[PDB]
């Protein structure tokens, strides 16, 4: 990734704590965290060599090689500081799936990274489009099959590397509509209630262990994975404003696979025990005493989740000027896996959407009708055209100076048989 | 980088380290299905002029292992909690980048003997070096080398088969051992044809090896000051100040070269006794007899006595160590006997050498009773030097030059004929000896 | 891994330390209804280089029970506290799931004599070591094993019946105890039969294994 090497040259000290509290910044950055330190991922597993003569497996864990009591502090740094969108209709299309059936949805985000200039040595995460996986959805939540969707996201990630796209985040909806005629939604996630449900932290943290971030200052080549978690819940007063958080890299790269499970309370999680499979240390945290202040009040059956999340800021690009947007053709096409709704189609939708608009008319409106995200995944999944023609279809959609690439596209025999098989079919 | 060619001379000692680190990792298939693993620690003792950091980097660069140097007195602090984990995190750091060399240096403040039982932080750092190295990993990846200037001050309980149990000796480099040292340091910035390197090795007698490496950098500074030759190395020879003559300085220093002595009928005898084994070593081995060890002068004082002491040392390639008469004998009880102890092992480590003993009557009294001329009557300082002449040790090439005023108190116990060889007497100079001494001045 | 045959080379001091921890486990029905508790703390001393660090690993495979191990000065970290609580974390973890074998090493550096040192941490390490060995009906599961070469430097209150008694002396083996050491670390090596091994038993005498 070219974003990691560009911030190594610039120095920006940027790790000053008194400067970031002036501008209302919670945590500094990832790159200014590097220059203050030697990038070691903290491990909580049991050891198998132990540097002594005792047996590793049954018992015999010495104090020099024991995971100590976790003080359970928040992360002092962030991977990315501000996630940026590109169009207000991609979010409006995702909430439109909830408006038709009433139940929740789920999706993955595609995009890239660049430089953030508000924060010293910060990274901003630009999304480009939203993919929807196959899912089964209830009114309280959703949990799809694990295996059959992971088989599906290998080839569409193989289908996304030629444009310069990559899976950078995920979204899941939680609306809880009040009365639908005197207000938008309720206020389910606020300061008094839970901020993120503990059943979704284990799905957020597992996506970072499989999507490693390449770092040259580490010992294993990967440290502090860059994967954002976005949610559409709603703000306090009357809107459906979104929130974006990330999990801590000091614990969730290691502790989620063994000793983290979902409890019955939404603000806490259930601690697990290994019963001599591995060693689970003790968790220390704080609360407020009724008359004074406590010190170390709870050992086993409680730990909050809000010690473990960092905050991020979402944003939308301005309407008057922008650098690039790269994907605006309609943003109203039927998506991939909206099978519960009515937008799951066939060759009939190509007659209704474009039909290679005004067949022998022009090309300027055709360029603004073929650079859609879910359109190019559909016509390549039909695999009628040759693979070298599909490479030319990429530079004719998302790449600038598209005029000399579009005329050589339609003059080939690959584009001619698509409009011949479309006119005969319904 | 530099490897296996940094110093000449003591290379059979470096070959013992070559069969300790490299030879396991070069053929690890020979060390499985053989049984017992090689040892994992070498204590290198000797004078701390060589430093040993320049030899340990030559071994580590040839094998490709990591070199993570940890200084001695930096792991000891006054907060008493991190002093036992600053060393523990060093072996935790050298575990990941296998193979690696730790090479802890100056083990005097760190890991001392527990015979004193003084200081809690000094007693726990012995046990921290104890409790890990027994369970230290095998197959030659986390080996440790030790550099210590005194081998009798560390804990003897430390050495149980695996901590430092491969002892090696590093002493003063001898003749044809310092010649290869100056061949390495003069590989760049080559000298001219006027200076000879073999005559350069005859000028250095008992240097520490790293002192003549700094002598080349000092003499090269004289060439840039002149804007390297023979006269630039000659001026840097007197300003080098080696460790044999560092402790005593009498201003101003004199170095004579135009003295040969007018006592020629004994000059061929002095060349026969102490100069023939140091020039022809193979002939004494092919005959199987020990060479001459000592000689004694007696007669009138001031009649060429100290002149014979400095004229011999300028002609032999060995260094000169001189005692000042009744100056090492103090009124304090114990170290007055130890003042004979520290001057003979330094002479044995700098073999070959010549020591000069003057005014023997003020120290010996030859046995006399339990009474003393001053009143101390310490008969243990004469019995101490009685033991340091032959000893129970290796027969070194040390030579002793005796000088006294009156042979009445001559000691019959110091006179067994294996100790001193010739009881020669110097007379007053005659008329033919007076003409050979006026032109030499 | 090492075992009872790999530690073989001592006979009289081996049976004293073996029946101290294996006989209450292999046959627990004879102590019951006998009125006496089993001995609860092993303290083996001697000259350095003997197998006081490798006896504990040897019956830290053959019993098949819950071994542990504490090094000497790694428990001493700089906090006002936790130099006594990391000692407590090593004992309260070893309390549950009977039986129990715990080995503490280097008791000569840590836990010194009380009135012979001047350090405020050293006054609290000695008594926290006492209190976890006899507190308020403590010493119910654990069996401590010590290993040192300086028994005179430890606290005189440490060698009591409840914490460290039936101490075993591991001396220099020479009267047919040296020869049994040769037959252990040579059966793994390749030896061409050209000599006898019994002549090496009397060549040198200051060898300690
Ligand atoms: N015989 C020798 N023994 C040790 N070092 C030598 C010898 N000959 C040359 N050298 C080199 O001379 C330099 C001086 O040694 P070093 O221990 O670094 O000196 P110092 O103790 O003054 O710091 C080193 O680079 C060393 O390798
Ligand atoms: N005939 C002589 N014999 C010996 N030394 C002589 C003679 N004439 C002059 N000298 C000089 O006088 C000095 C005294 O001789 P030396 O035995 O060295 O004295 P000391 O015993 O005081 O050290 C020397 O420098 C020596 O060369
Ligand atoms: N029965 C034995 N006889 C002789 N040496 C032994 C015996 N058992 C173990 N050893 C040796 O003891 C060493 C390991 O324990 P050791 O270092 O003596 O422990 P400690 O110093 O803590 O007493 C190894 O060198 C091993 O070969
Ligand atoms: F030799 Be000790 F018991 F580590």
């Amino acid at each position: 990734l070219a974003v990691d090497e560009e911030l190594e040259k610039e120095d920006g000290p940027p790790w000053d704590k008194e400067y970031h509290e002036k501008n209302k910044i919670k945590h500094i950055s990832f790159h200014s965290y590097l220059k203050k330190l030697p990038l070691s991922e903290p491990d909580f597993r049991i050891n198998k060599r132990c540097h002594n003569g005792h047996e590793p497996w049954p018992r015999g864990i010495c104090s020099k090689c024991q995971p100590s009591a976790i003080t359970l502090q928040q992360q002092e740094f962030r991977m990315v500081d501000h996630v940026e969108f590109q169009k207000s209709e991609i979010i409006n299309e995702f909430i439109q799936a909830w408006r038709y059936t009433g139940m929740q949805r789920f999706g993955y985000m595609y995009g890239s990274y660049s430089k953030y200039d508000n924060t010293p040595l910060g990274i901003k995460a630009v999304v480009e489009a939203i993919y929807e996986p196959p899912q089964h959805d209830e009114q309280d939540g959703l949990t799809m099959d694990v295996e059959q969707v992971k088989n599906e996201m290998l080839q569409i990630d193989r289908q996304a590397q030629e444009m310069g796209l990559s899976r950078i985040g995920l979204i899941f909806t939680d609306l809880s509509d009040a009365g639908a005629g005197d207000g938008s939604v309720f206020c389910k996630r606020h300061k008094d209630s839970f901020f993120l449900s503990s059943l979704e932290v284990i799905m957020a943290a597992r996506h970072q262990t499989r999507h490693p971030n390449v770092s040259k200052y580490s010992e294993q080549g990967f440290f502090s994975s860059k994967f954002v978690t976005c949610v559409i819940s709603g703000n306090l007063e009357g809107e459906i404003d979104i929130s974006s958080y990330q999990v801590s890299t000091e614990a969730e790269a290691l502790v989620t696979a063994d000793m983290i499970s979902g409890s019955t309370f939404p603000s806490m999680a259930y601690i697990n025990d290994t019963t001599d499979e591995r060693y689970v240390p003790e968790i220390f945290y704080m609360k407020s005493n009724e008359y004074g202040i406590t010190v170390k009040e709870n050992a086993k059956p409680a730990f909050p989740v809000d010690y473990l999340l960092v905050t991020l800021t979402h944003g939308f690009p301005n309407t008057d000027t922008e650098t690039n947007s790269k994907f605006v053709s309609s943003t109203g096409f039927p998506w991939s896996n909206r099978q519960a709704m009515g937008q799951s189609q066939d060759y009939q939708e190509l007659k209704k959407y474009l039909f290679n608009v005004a067949s022998s008319g022009d090309f300027n409106l055709l360029h603004e009708k073929i650079s859609n995200f879910h359109l190019l995944l559909y016509i390549n999944s039909l695999q009628i055209l040759s693979p070298d023609e599909w490479k030319l279809l990429i530079e004719s959609a998302v790449k600038n100076e598209w005029e000399e690439s579009l005329l050589k596209l339609v003059s080939s025999a690959g584009w001619q048989t698509l409009v011949m098989i479309l006119q005969e079919s319904g | 980088e530099v490897g296996y060619d940094d110093i000449g001379g003591c290379r059979k000692q470096m070959a013992q380290i070559r069969e300790m680190v490299e030879l396991p990792l070069r053929h690890p298939q020979l060390f499985k299905a053989i049984g017992i693993k090689p040892p994992r620690g070498v204590l290198m003792y000797g004078p701390p002029g060589t430093g040993k950091t320049l030899m340990a980097r030559a071994v580590a660069n040839e094998t490709g292992a990591f070199f993570f140097l940890i200084n001695g007195p930096e792991v000891m602090s006054k907060m008493a909690g991190e002093s036992e984990s600053n060393l523990r995190k060093a072996f935790e750091e050298a575990e990941k980048n296998a193979p690696a060399i730790i090479f802890i240096d100056e083990i005097d403040s760190i890991a001392p003997k527990r015979d004193k039982t003084n200081g809690e932080v000094e007693r726990r750092v012995v046990s921290q070096l104890l409790t890990l190295m027994d369970g230290m990993k095998a197959r030659s990846n986390v080996v440790v080398i030790a550099a210590t200037n005194r081998p009798n001050s560390i804990d003897p309980a430390l050495r149980r088969f695996g901590r430092f149990d491969r002892e090696v000796d590093i002493g003063i480099p001898d003749a044809t051992g310092r010649l290869e040292v100056l061949r390495i340091h003069t590989k760049n910035m080559k000298l001219a044809d006027d200076v000879d390197l073999e005559a350069l090795a005859a000028e250095t007698h008992g240097y520490v090896g790293a002192d003549i490496a700094s002598l080349c950098s000092e003499a090269a500074m004289q060439q840039i000051r002149e804007k390297v030759t023979m006269d630039n190395f000659r001026f840097a020879l007197g300003n080098s100040n080696p460790s044999a003559l560092r402790e005593t300085v009498v201003e101003s220093v004199n170095v004579t070269w135009d003295d040969v002595g007018g006592l020629d009928e004994i000059k061929e005898e002095l060349k026969e006794t102490v100069e023939y084994p140091v020039l022809h070593p193979d002939q004494y081995t092919k005959f199987g007899l020990s060479p001459s060890k000592g000689v004694l002068f007696y007669g009138p004082p001031g009649t060429g006595k100290t002149l014979l002491a400095k004229a011999v040392a300028t002609e032999v390639s060995a260094n000169f160590i001189s005692v000042k008469g009744p100056e090492l004998l103090s009124m304090w009880y114990g170290e007055s006997e130890s003042n004979i102890r520290d001057i003979f092992d330094k002479a044995r480590a700098a073999a070959p050498t010549v020591v000069f003993l003057d005014e023997l009557d003020s120290i010996a009294k030859a046995r006399g009773g339990s009474l003393g001329d001053a009143g101390g009557a310490s008969d243990r300082v004469v019995n101490q030097l009685l033991t340091e002449m032959d000893g129970m040790n290796a027969k070194k090439n040390v030579f002793v030059i005796g000088a006294t005023n009156r042979p009445d108190q001559i000691d019959p116990a110091i006179l067994r004929p294996g100790r001193l060889d010739q009881l020669i007497y110097v007379p007053l100079p005659d008329e033919n000896a007076r003409l050979s001494i006026l032109n030499a001045q």
